[PDB]
RNA sequence: CCUAUGCAGCUUUAGGGCAGGUUAUUAUUCAAUAAACUACCUUUUUUCUGGGACGGACGCUCUUAUUAAAGAAACAAGAGUGAGCAAUGGUUUUUACUAAUUAUAAAAAAGAAAAGCUUAACUGCAAUACAAACAAUUAAAGCAGGGGCAUUGUCGGCAAUAAUGCAUUGAAGAAAUA
């Protein structure tokens, strides 16, 4: 990776912004949760929780 | 309260930034009533202008 | 001054008791500290052949009653208990039966022992209670493990309490001085080869003796703590003192007023000694006592299931919450116990009369899961006993039982 | 809303009935800071309705 | 007295003195006269817990 | 970036998404109080010293220098 | 123990030398809470680090021992000095505590001393009364 | 003799340090701090070059030869520059005017000067191209907001081609969290 020593990757600023919490949680999408009702996988008749 | 405050200042200050504009249109006109230069006849009137704005501005500063 | 600085002070903290590890002593103090605090054998011999003619009556006390420390057992002879640490009354291993001392330790202590009887004689009349105690205490030690046979002066212990109606006892006794002489007594009749006939009737005359006047009539249990009481009493169960009941109950009373300070190994040792006396009216005692289980099940160890289940088979005391306690954890430990150990426990399960699922389900499975199995005559009748007694039936258990008795046909000796 | 201990019992339950241990407590509120967040303390047994 | 480093100690007077004070009063002193006059003389004590009680 | 230096980062094993990394003491229910630690700011300056620096950014190794005694 | 043999390893040549001929003095004076301090020098400008010893200030004093009758020459440093004095003088320093906790030769040898005479002194006297 | 990821010894008013002595200040009955003097420890002391040293040079523009596309080197040649302007910027009107720059055949619906009003020397974005190893550097239709002069056109600094400096570290105004 070395370059000679012109060092051109160390010439950009630097960003100290902290992205969210929220990255952490797993995404769950509407479209997904139906096909597995559709397939039978899930009981929409009942409440559905993370369990 | 912080932000009561900040918003209150800007309204205030707003409030009194016609009359400001008003007085720096108004020093930077000639008042013709004061010129002698023209008494002179010399002089032209970019020449008047500088004479006496710059020294109006200046005791004004 | 371009070059800006910052100065810390680290202070190098040191113990506030010193160890006398590395340095001679030079003094009649420092000597006895670093006999008694000496960690190996080669530095108590080291300190003898160098100081020897700088030695007292106390300095030759303090090495024989530090010795039977230095022997060590055998590692392999040991278990490690898990994240348990040295405290009051609490060691982080439990023992295994007989167990055997260093193999490159026996010679140095029978050596360096055989250097110290020697001087000591001309101090014999110098002694007061305390150092006999702790003479006699000593050696009960060493003669457990594999050190001697006999205590050369134990004639002369003796003697010298009983002089004057234990004239020196009445001013100079201590709780500790009972505990220490009648448990070191019984150590020395009983532990390695059996006894000599002279030697167990002047003990067993002494105990009955020390018994009866001192403790007894003068009153000096009140001396006694929890844990005082209880050594007494394993060492009159070892020496079969039947005979003196009044004792007994004024030792069980001092048990029951302290019983939250005995642990699992104490607790067990009271039943066993309780059951070799065949004293059983003390319900109340056996009760308390078994309370204690309830919340120290994390300090028991195969040696105290066995012995709390035979204990109270023989004295007859039936509890479900105590006897469910010690089948749970004799299911998990199945690895431990020896095969005439599982016996003995499943035949005391018998006498009692108390059918434990687990116990005998995690037993059946072994032993069916085992392809070739040779039980031994020895205690073949013993499991065949606890089967009948338990009440066990056609499910798994008459295939353990067709299992065991093939097995002792095929070899009937 | 779930802390880490109520979140192992909602998931896992049988973990603690087979060592007959209680289930974990609930929480009794969220930090104010996650107003607007959350509309309901969850209940380690969830209660379970008709739909 | 905590924070004189050792130069200032509690004493208790056996015996009246001259300045100090009177038996059974509890002063604060220099270091170096109770070392050097009043202690070896025996005319007081260093006010310790067990020195107080008995004589104070 | 340039493909040529691009490249060489991706061989390398860079995967990076975001500018910095999450906190997990910033999940509602998961703070704990233990694992306390103010924050800090990041470090911008890269580590260019020869002798014990990233061997990325210097053509070759140099010797250590001397203890004081 | 770990971290103290760790930082004496790291101090500079002279300092190691100095380290031992300060210890070498302990059984020839009342070592008492004399402590072991390490001198740390960092920089701004550079990672840098200098370890060196920082010296005790040894006193010498005369101190009175109502039981041997006698001043007796000590040498101290401040902080043992000033716990002497709070404890009660030399007498009770030697009486309150163990040997073990001594750490010299010349405190054992004065301590053994001033134990045997206060029992001669006191048995004398409990017979008497 | 020259060239090195060079090595070593010696010297000093080359940089940093205090760890012995002296000296200064302070404190306890052989101690702590140090922009001083002596001793000691550690570190630095470019490249190009008709060999090296000595001398000279290192950024950015214009012009000359290698023809009339572009591009093109030498310790080749001839000249500039590390700014200035609150108007010498923006925009309307008039006309006996058509210059000047370091240098130069720019320019007539264009400029310069004179007279009047002004702050676009803006906020948030941007298709498509010139150039170019990369970094950066150059031109720019168009969309929304608030403005200036006109009255439906122009204004995102200055005829054009030079007047410059990455990241890091530090500092200021405001805003959002914790
Ligand atoms: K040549
Ligand atoms: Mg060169
Ligand atoms: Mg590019
Ligand atoms: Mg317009
Ligand atoms: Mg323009």
């Amino acid at each position: 990776l070395y370059d000679g020593g012109q060092l051109g990757l160390v010439k950009f600023p630097v960003t100290r912004q902290i992205p969210s919490y929220e990255v952490l949680y797993n995404q769950l999408g509407v479209s997904k949760l139906v096909e597995f009702i559709q397939l039978g996988l899930l009981d929409h008749t009942k409440t559905i929780t993370m369990k | 309260e912080k932000r009561t405050k900040r918003a209150k200042e800007i309204n205030d200050a707003l409030a009194k930034m016609p009359q400001l504009i008003a007085d720096y249109k108004a020093a930077r006109k000639i008042d013709w009533a004061e010129v002698s230069i023209i008494d002179k006849l010399t002089l032209s009137k970019k020449q008047i202008r500088e004479k006496y704005v710059k020294r109006r501005l200046m005791k004004q500063n | 001054y371009r070059n800006k600085v910052t100065i810390e002070y680290i202070k190098l903290k040191e113990p506030e008791n010193d160890d006398y590890a590395t340095r001679d002593p030079t003094n009649y103090a420092q000597l006895l500290g670093a006999i008694s605090i000496s960690r190996h054998l080669d530095r108590t011999t080291y300190l003898y052949e160098t100081f020897k003619d700088k030695f007292d009556t106390i300095h030759y006390v303090t090495a024989l009653t530090k010795l039977p420390g230095l022997v060590h057992y055998r590692g392999a002879d040991l278990v490690m208990r898990d994240g348990v640490q040295w405290s009051e009354g609490v060691k982080p291993f439990w023992q295994k039966p007989n167990a055997q001392p260093r193999k490159h330790l026996l010679p140095k202590a029978q050596g360096l022992l055989s250097k110290l009887e020697e001087q000591f004689p001309p101090h014999l009349n110098n002694l007061f209670p305390r150092q006999t105690a702790n003479l006699i205490w000593a050696y009960g030690q060493l003669k457990r493990k594999q050190v001697v046979a006999a205590c050369p002066f134990l004639g002369d212990f003796l003697l010298s309490l009983r002089r004057d109606n234990f004239l020196a006892l009445d001013k100079h006794a201590t709780g500790a001085d009972y505990a220490q002489i009648v448990k070191g007594l019984a150590n020395l009749q009983t532990a390695g080869s059996p006894a000599d006939e002279d030697t167990r009737a002047l003990i067993e005359d002494f105990v009955d003796q020390l018994t009866q006047e001192m403790l007894l009539r003068r009153g000096h249990a009140r001396l006694l703590d929890a844990r005082e009481a209880q050594s007494i009493l394993w060492g009159l169960g070892k020496l079969n003192r039947r005979k003196n009941t009044a004792i007994i109950d004024v030792l069980c009373d001092v048990v029951l007023a302290g019983v939250n300070s005995l642990t699992p190994t104490a607790l067990a040792g009271a039943f066993s000694a309780l059951a070799k006396l065949g004293h059983s009216s003390r319900t109340d005692v056996f009760e308390a006592m078994a309370k204690g289980y309830h919340l120290q099940t994390t300090l028991m160890s195969p040696q105290d299931v066995s012995l709390t289940v035979c204990a109270c088979a023989d004295l007859g005391f039936r509890d479900d919450n105590l006897l469910k306690i010690c089948g749970l954890k004799a299911a998990d430990m199945l690895g431990e116990f020896s095969n005439a150990s599982l016996a003995w426990l499943m035949a005391g399960f018998g006498r009692l009369g108390y059918n434990h699922e687990a116990f005998f389900s995690a037993v059946n499975k072994s032993v069916l899961a085992e392809p070739v199995v040779e039980v031994e005559p020895g205690f073949a009748w013993r499991v065949l006993s606890a089967y009948a007694g338990s009440g066990r039936k056609d499910s798994e258990s008459l295939k353990v039982c067709g299992r065991i008795t093939e097995a002792f046909l095929a070899k009937l000796y | 809303y779930y802390t880490k201990d109520g979140l192992e019992g909602l998931l896992f339950p049988k973990r603690f009935t087979d060592k007959n241990l209680p289930l974990p407590r609930p929480a009794v509120a969220w930090h104010p800071k996650f107003d607007g967040k959350f509309d309901a303390v969850g209940q380690i047994p969830p209660v379970y309705e008709a739909v | 007295v905590e924070e004189s480093n050792g130069k200032l100690v509690k004493i208790v007077l056996l015996d009246d003195v001259d300045r100090v004070g009177q038996q059974g009063q509890t002063v604060v002193v220099k270091a170096g006269l109770m070392r050097h006059l009043l202690f070896p003389e025996g005319k007081a004590l260093y006010a310790t817990p067990e020195n107080e009680a008995k004589y104070s | 970036l340039h493909k040529a230096y691009a490249k060489k980062l991706l061989k390398l094993g860079f995967k990076r998404r975001f500018w910095t990394d999450p906190d997990p003491q910033m999940v509602p229910g998961f703070f704990d109080p233990s694992k306390y630690k103010p924050r800090e700011r990041l470090n911008g300056k890269p580590n260019l010293r020869p002798d014990i620096g990233c061997p990325a950014l210097r053509q070759s190794q140099r010797p250590l220098k001397k203890l004081p005694r | 123990q770990q971290k103290n043999v760790e930082i004496a390893r790291k101090l500079l040549p002279l300092a190691k030398k100095q380290l031992k001929g300060l210890l070498d003095r302990q059984d020839n004076v009342l070592w008492g809470k004399t402590d072991i301090v390490i001198r740390k020098r960092t920089f701004k400008k550079n990672d840098e680090e200098l370890y060196s010893l920082v010296q005790v200030q040894w006193l010498d004093v005369k101190l009175w021992s109502n039981i041997l009758q006698e001043r007796v020459p000590l040498t101290l440093s401040q902080e043992t000095l000033t716990h002497i004095e709070s404890i009660g003088g030399l007498d009770d320093y030697l009486l309150k505590t163990p040997d073990s906790q001594m750490k010299s030769n010349f405190s054992s040898d004065l301590r053994w001393r001033v134990v045997c005479e206060a029992m001669k002194q006191g048995e004398a006297e409990s017979k008497q009364k």
